[PDB]
């Protein structure tokens, strides 16, 4: 006995416009390939290869750049120069 | 009409009035461009010394070449925040 009112006359929704003809034949193999590649993260897992890449590019490589950047900080002063003069500071 | 506004130091100008602070900033800045045009003028003279000398540029303007390599670390833009934020001898 609880129904939305008899005074609605609600209809269908169109988006409106022109049916453009198909300029592309979709390939099922390429479509499911790309749908597998974009949503790759929902099925990614940790293996030995994944862990090796994550150990290098997230941990070891920022640490190597950190060693190089914080050690060689105010060494070089190549502004003028001469012969026999100090090229570094430390 | 080539206007010449006055020079205001940062020393004893009471950094609570924005008039003298901003003039001190602009004055240290504009004098720094003047300090640079000497570098840009000796470079223009050194190239004419070279192009007229030809082979004996090694001994004609050894003084201008060493002059240019002396000005080069110490005539460039350097910042008003280095001298405004810090005081020497304190
Ligand atoms: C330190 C390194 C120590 C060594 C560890 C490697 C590690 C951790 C890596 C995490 C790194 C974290 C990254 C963050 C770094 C931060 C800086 C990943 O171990 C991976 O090693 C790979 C190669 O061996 C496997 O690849 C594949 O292998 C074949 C199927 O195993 C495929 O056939 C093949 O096609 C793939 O090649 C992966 O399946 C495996 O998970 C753990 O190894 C161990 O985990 C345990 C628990 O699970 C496993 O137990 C078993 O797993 C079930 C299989 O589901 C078994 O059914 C079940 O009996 C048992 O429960 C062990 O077996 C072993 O795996």
């Amino acid at each position: 006995e609880l129904k939305p009112s008899s005074a609605i006359q609600r209809g269908p929704l169109n988006k409106g416009g022109w049916d453009a003809p198909h300029a592309l034949h979709n390939d099922g193999a390429i479509d499911r390939y790309a749908h597998w590649r974009t949503f790759y993260q929902e099925r990614f897992k940790y293996t030995r290869a994944t862990g090796k890449s994550t150990l290098i590019f997230l941990v070891a490589f920022p640490a190597l750049i950190g060693y190089v950047a914080y050690q060689s900080e105010g060494l070089f002063e190549f502004a003028g120069k001469r012969r026999g003069e100090s090229v570094t500071t430390r | 009409e080539h206007q010449r506004p006055e020079l205001v130091s940062f020393d004893d100008i009471n950094y609570n009035d924005h008039k003298k602070v901003r003039e001190a900033q602009e004055s240290y800045t504009r004098e720094q461009f003047i300090r640079l045009e000497a570098l840009k003028t000796v470079r223009k003279a050194l190239e004419k010394c070279y192009e007229e000398s030809g082979p004996n540029h090694f001994e004609d303007c050894k003084n201008l070449a060493e002059q240019y390599l002396d000005m080069l670390p110490t005539h460039r833009l350097q910042g008003y925040l280095g001298y405004q934020r810090n005081d020497p001898s304190k």
